[PDB]
């Protein structure tokens, strides 16, 4: 089955510049399982991102969380880039701190 | 209340690129606690929750051996299904399995289950009776026939009533400070303009555990479930969860809409507004 | 602890 991934980017706590937090990129509802997920800080890949909470729903689509610790600043921007067979090209979803 | 022990298993072939990737991920309720990934540098069962530090080295060695055996068996299954479905050896295919047991607050078995899927589609599943299997297609019927002659249901049922329930009880006991806790949701409402003198009101619920929660929007005391928009509850990277639900309302009348949050950690439900 | 899965 070919199901396009839903990509959600969010912080653990409402962002406050200068305070430790956690950034999350939850990639869901996809199939097949092969997938590439990168978290980016100012356009550059973040190293040592932790992958967790892998699972599947009743319809068998996959769910997985990428996360990393981070301290937001006023200027730094973050995003999550995903490559999956259901998409001709990589999809990038930016963190919207005002959502 | 009730608790669960679940194992999510995945085997994925990759012709021309070596052996299938095999993965096992275990959860107690909504908390990930163990994992096995055949693609790791030195594949081993690993703890994913802090309280699993309470198991001795024998636990890890035995689970790692079981996983490596499961890995080989699934490698064979992938090839077997190619035959059942008459498919080529050049394409990637997926086997998925969810197995687990649930106990009541008294620790007695409530239910057990095991379901398989091939390439994202139902393959075979254990019936609630824990005695028979239901096959989704003719390929799975071949498996059902093999399992009936081998007594597979009886073996799985013994695992459920024995190993599954007993270790679930042990995990709840050892990780009690984590698994039996209740983290109260903290809520906020955000506001965003839209074209046409309309506003998007978004209700957030953060830092809660367990994952079950209910967020609704009200007007005139009636739930606007119909026109509500939201995301599935999701993990926030530290063992807690978050969720949001929004509604589009007429500018200048935001004050008549209220968000309601119900959770185990809220003795009295939360009521907020812009 | 997990189950020892049976062949398909
Ligand atoms: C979680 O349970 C412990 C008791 O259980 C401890 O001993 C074994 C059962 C083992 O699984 C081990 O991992 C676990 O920590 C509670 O602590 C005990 O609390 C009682 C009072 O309720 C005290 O009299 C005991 O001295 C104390 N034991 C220890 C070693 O501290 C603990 O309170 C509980 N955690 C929470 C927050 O509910
Ligand atoms: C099996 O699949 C092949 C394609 O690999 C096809 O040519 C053949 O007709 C099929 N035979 C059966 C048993 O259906």
């Amino acid at each position: 089955i070919q199901k396009t991934p839903q990509i959600q980017v969010y912080s653990r706590h409402p962002p406050e510049n200068g305070k430790p937090n956690i950034l999350n990129c939850y990639v869901t509802q996809f199939h097949p399982p092969h997938i590439e997920i990168q978290m980016l800080k100012n356009g550059k890949k973040i190293p040592k991102v932790e992958m967790s909470d892998m699972s599947f729903s009743k319809d068998w689509s996959f769910y997985i969380l990428a996360h990393t610790e981070f301290t937001p600043t006023e200027t730094d921007t973050y995003a999550c880039r995903v490559k999956h067979d259901s998409m001709a090209e990589p999809k990038t979803v930016y963190w919207d701190r005002d959502m | 209340g009730p608790h669960s022990l679940r194992y999510f298993v995945t085997a994925v072939s990759r012709p021309g690129l070596g052996e299938p990737r095999y993965m096992e991920v275990g959860y107690v309720d909504d908390t990930e606690f163990v994992r096995f990934d055949s693609d790791a540098e030195n594949p081993r069962y690993e703890p994913r929750a802090r309280w699993m530090e309470q198991e001795g080295p024998e636990y890890w060695e035995r689970e790692t051996q079981k996983a490596k055996g499961n890995e080989q068996s699934f490698r064979v299954d992938l090839r077997t299904l190619l035959g059942y479905y008459n498919q080529s050896k050049g394409g990637s295919h997926t086997i998925q399995v969810i197995s687990g047991c649930e106990v009541g607050s008294d620790g007695r078995l409530l239910r057990g289950y095991q379901q398989y899927a091939y390439d994202g589609c139902d393959y075979i599943a254990l019936n609630e009776d824990l005695k028979t299997w239901t096959a989704a297609d003719m390929a799975a019927l071949i498996t059902k026939h093999k399992w009936e002659q081998a007594g597979a249901a009886e073996y799985y049922r013994a695992y459920l009533e024995g190993t599954c329930v007993e270790w679930l009880r042990r995990y709840l006991k050892n990780g009690n400070a984590t698994l039996l806790r209740t983290d109260s949701p903290k809520a906020h409402v955000t506001h965003h303009s839209r074209p046409e003198d309309k506003v998007t009101l978004r209700c957030w619920a953060l830092g809660f555990y367990p994952a079950d929660i209910t967020l609704t929007w009200q007007l005139n005391g009636e739930e606007l479930i119909q026109d509500m928009e939201l995301v599935e509850t999701r993990p926030a990277g530290d063992g807690t969860f978050q969720k949001w639900a929004s509604v589009v309302v007429p500018l200048g009348k935001e004050q008549y809409y209220t968000c309601h949050v119900y959770h185990q950690g809220l003795p009295e439900p939360l009521t907020l507004r812009w | 602890r997990g189950y020892v899965y049976q062949g398909l």
